[PDB]
């Protein structure tokens, strides 16, 4: 008598990587790359119009 | 972090760490200038209120506020504190004579008043000198003493025990075979709880004291269930006898001992491996 | 295995979880059948010749 | 006397002159009265040949 | 910690391996404190006693002089235990599995509780070594306090069973809801006179001599209660104090004692805590990192030490 | 340490940041032990439970629910501080700032409720944001347990007039703890909450004993050992009650569960469990009014 388990497929997903440009709301962001905000805590925007 | 350091300067007309061991259970002196007040109150006024200022006056005239509040009484200073109190002698006079020889005896007679007094006006010597730790260091001049005596917990006795076995380090004695009395003779292997017991009785042998150690892996939640037996002395009839606050963790059962070497003859107990928890009095009944 | 997206409040933070599951084969067996008449089989051993 | 899993005499007297004189100096006789859990802790000896 | 390791003695059957490796996160009762045990003094044959297994006041008390662990890993030789009431100075904040049907708070003193619920047996079975352990219930202490108190005042139902057999339940419990059961079988007789003699005893504790000033406001509450919301729902329907009604006594020894604030503390240091003597002591308190508000039925909250 | 970091809200004026700068040291309750924490939720508005501000009941229910922490150190747009209850015991030294008791070398004191003196002492309220920090007051066990056993006992002599008790002389301290002249009038008013449950579960502890021992005892040890320890104490002010007052089994029954928890609730609620301890090195050890004392963990 010959009798046996085996094991049939490991099947995985891969990580859907998504930068955040790549979808359609990147136009209403205006993202600058703006260090040390947290060290000021004083709220001045400015700018001439 | 395990590691910790108190340090506190104080006077040399109680414990006198020089002539005391480096292992002390150093206790401190809660409030010297209190009690003409609490003295009067948590008593009836058929106990003479007047007697804690007097007998406690009559201890500050054997020796102002100064630059320094009175405080460290002590293991050694109670023992023959109580020494007439507990039913043990010929084992009570050489701790007696530690003091009388290295310490003035005085300074235990107006103390011992004092003891009777305490408990007399209601106002006991528990909720009184809480436990400060165990005398590293005794950098003492001619009338301070600036004791380095870490409380905090396991690591004071195990910093005081690692290097310990070189030389003399703390070893922590018990200083009496009638004092530490070590429970669990119905016992077994096990890591134990030390306590710090006062025992009390109204006017049975008048307003008594006894002071002592007891040692037992039972919590302090179920050790008044031991400590309600193993007395004769539940014939107060008001209330509130046997106090205990936790000194902390034997975590060594074989390590208890019995020894003869101090300074005159003094018994003796080695106590290797302490954790000093240093917990809270508890006294209700 | 799962994405995860940051916040800012009092909405708790996010480990990264995954699953790893597993299956199991279950099996049948189906069967089919055909007979042969008696006098048929002497055709095809050559006793009936 | 070591250890009693046994009835006592009724005889109180009995009882006590029967073990005072028995445990009066074996060296198997226990230095206290029995505690109710546990063992009888016989004595020791100052040293043994 | 004073990581406590608990020998998995002899063979060990196939679901009786897997029977250790959901309990990561239950409470030892472990009648030491021991670098090494072995598994039988642990389990519920340990805590019979001569001749009967304890009921469930009784239960109590064996686990009143026992010290809790809770399991923090499983291997299949030893289950490697934390010793609450000695081992709990972490700053790893050892982890606790709620088994029972209650969402706890973030932040609430938890004790322990025998299986006393009927759908809650948790009285797991080896059938290599013939060992029960029957898990306790880590509940919070307002509910806890208000499991024992139903208990004793049923044991004393069963001293004296006058009036006829139609009695109230307290089978009945409410938490947020939630109509619990408890499993009323036996009340063993010393088990109860030893919870029975701690309640008698320390209510006379709490009467002093100043205690009587207090029993002459017993009117000046019964107007409150017509006048004031607050003291409505204080003196609740089923009450005594209203049935009370249905005296200062002056006799001043000294004149100055205080007369009132000894029999207060001394209230509060006998009568006050009860939940002390009749159950065990607290010294599980929920403290959740990740900002959990709750902690549900069936899940894990890191446990910091006494509240 | 684990030091969570409160979180200034948006800008507040300059009184405002300079408010909050004599404010390290001063004892926090945080609700949750998250790094990030807003400092509405520090704030008393926070306490706000039954629709009402608490009072010092609801207090200490709160007190005994969320985490101490201690300020460490006050940040521009930030306050980071170490929580107690966190670590194992004796480690991370900081500093308390004392108020008035001496707070000795040792002695565990306990963050307790600020209304036991002064109404609005220590209200920092922050004009620009408009909120309100009441911080605790930290005073050792002894001096907790007496005073909040002193206070409740005053209510009852206003409950229903007519020895002034508020003298509690310390070691080299006269605690003038009486504020006349609008104060108690405002703290008297606020322990209409916790005076009503004092009185209650005593009246309804002892009224429940004085018929359960009628009602015990005649249907075998607790016979015994229960009237061993009251012969002649609690038996003679039981002829005492019984006469100079009024006098049912299944209403006591359904009453010995009702008393026991709500008993139970003031002894979590009430006796001040010490939170951290005093354990100096290198200090004076007696502590001025307004000193930094080093405090360590556990009790």
């Amino acid at each position: 008598d010959v009798e046996f388990d085996a094991l049939l497929g490991s099947y995985c997903n891969t990580l859907s990587l998504v930068r955040f440009l790549e979808l359609g709301l990147s136009v209403a962001c205006v993202c600058t790359k703006f260090p040390e905000l947290a060290y000021m805590n004083e709220g001045r925007v400015q700018f001439e119009v | 972090p395990r590691y910790h350091l108190t340090r506190q300067v104080t006077l040399t007309d109680l414990c006198q760490p020089n002539a005391e061991r480096a292992g002390a259970l150093l206790l401190a002196l809660r409030h010297p200038t209190d009690l003409p007040h609490l003295a009067r109150h948590r008593a009836p006024p058929g106990r003479q209120t007047e007697r804690l200022a007097e007998a406690w006056g009559q201890l500050l005239e054997a020796s102002e506020s100064g630059c320094a509040r009175a405080g460290l009484v002590s293991f050694n200073f109670l023992v023959a504190a109580c020494a007439a109190a507990y039913d043990a002698r010929d084992a009570a006079e050489a701790v007696r004579a530690h003091i009388t020889t290295n310490y003035a005896g005085a300074r235990l007679d107006r103390f011992s008043e004092c003891l009777r007094a305490m408990v007399h006006t209601h106002v006991f010597p528990h909720e009184v000198m809480r436990f400060f730790g165990g005398l590293v260091s005794w950098v003492t001049q001619d009338e301070l003493a600036s004791v380095t005596a870490v409380c905090s917990g396991p690591q004071e006795a195990t910093h005081t025990g690692h290097p310990g076995r070189p030389r003399s380090a703390v070893t922590i004695p018990a200083c009496a075979f009638v004092d530490l009395d070590a429970e669990l003779c119905l016992g077994g292997p096990g890591a134990a709880f030390l306590y710090l017991v006062f025992t009390y009785r109204q006017c049975r042998d008048q307003e008594l004291c006894c002071v002592y150690v007891v040692k037992s892996q039972l919590p302090p939640r179920g050790l008044e269930a031991a400590l309600e037996r193993l007395f004769g002395r539940l014939r107060i009839t008001t209330c509130t006898y046997a106090a205990f606050a936790e000194l902390g963790v034997m975590p060594d059962d074989s390590p208890r001992c019995l020894h003869r070497t101090e300074r005159v003859g003094v018994p003796v107990v080695i106590l290797e491996g302490v954790v000093w928890r240093p917990g809270g009095w508890r006294a209700c009944a | 295995h799962q994405p995860l997206i940051a916040r800012d409040g009092p909405h708790p933070v996010e480990q990264p979880v995954h699953n790893y599951m597993t299956k199991v084969i279950d099996r049948r067996a189906l069967n089919a059948a055909f007979s042969l008449a008696t006098e048929a089989i002497a055709l095809l051993t050559g006793e009936a010749l | 006397y070591l250890g009693r899993g046994a009835p006592p005499l009724l005889d109180n007297a009995a009882a006590v002159y029967l073990r005072n004189a028995v445990v009066a100096g074996n060296r198997l006789g226990p230095a206290q009265p029995l505690p109710v859990f546990g063992c009888a802790q016989v004595p020791r000896r100052a040293g043994m040949d | 910690c004073f990581e406590a390791d608990i020998a998995i003695p002899s063979g060990i059957s196939r679901p009786d391996a897997a029977a250790l490796q959901r309990c990561e996160g239950r409470v030892v009762f472990l009648p030491t404190i021991r670098r090494q045990l072995a598994l039988a003094d642990v389990a519920h044959e340990s805590f019979v006693s001569g001749g009967v297994s304890p009921d469930t006041l009784g239960l109590l008390l064996a686990y009143r002089r026992r010290f809790p662990a809770v399991i923090t890993r499983v291997l299949p030789t030893r289950i490697v235990a934390c010793p609450v009431d000695l081992g709990l100075t972490h700053a790893g904040t050892v982890n606790l599995r709620n088994t029972s049907p209650v969402d706890l708070c973030n932040g609430d003193p938890v004790s322990l509780v025998p299986p006393v619920f009927e759908g809650q047996a948790t009285d797991v079975r080896l059938e290599s070594l013939d060992l029960t352990l029957r898990f306790p219930v880590p509940l919070p202490t307002p509910l806890a306090r208000e499991i024992v108190a139903r208990l004793v005042a049923r044991g004393i139902r069963d001293l004296n069973p006058r009036t006829p057999g139609e009695l109230p339940d307290l089978n009945v419990l409410y938490y947020n809801g939630a109509r619990l059961s408890l499993v009323a079988d036996v009340q063993q007789l010393a088990s109860v006179n030893t919870e029975l003699r701690s309640l008698v005893l320390n209510m006379v504790y709490s009467i002093t001599e100043g205690t009587t000033l207090i029993l002459t406001l017993i009117p000046r509450l019964l107007a409150l209660s017509a006048q004031d919301g607050y003291v409505n729902a204080l003196l609740q329907m089923q009450s005594v104090t209203r049935e009370a009604a249905q005296a200062p006594m002056l006799m001043q020894d000294g004149e100055r004692r205080l007369p009132l604030y000894e029999a207060l503390v001394a209230w509060l240091a006998h009568a006050g805590q009860l939940g002390d003597i009749l159950a065990l002591a607290p010294a599980v308190r929920v403290c959740t990192f990740d900002g959990a508000a709750v902690v549900q039925s069936g899940d894990m909250a890191p446990v910091i030490r006494y509240p």
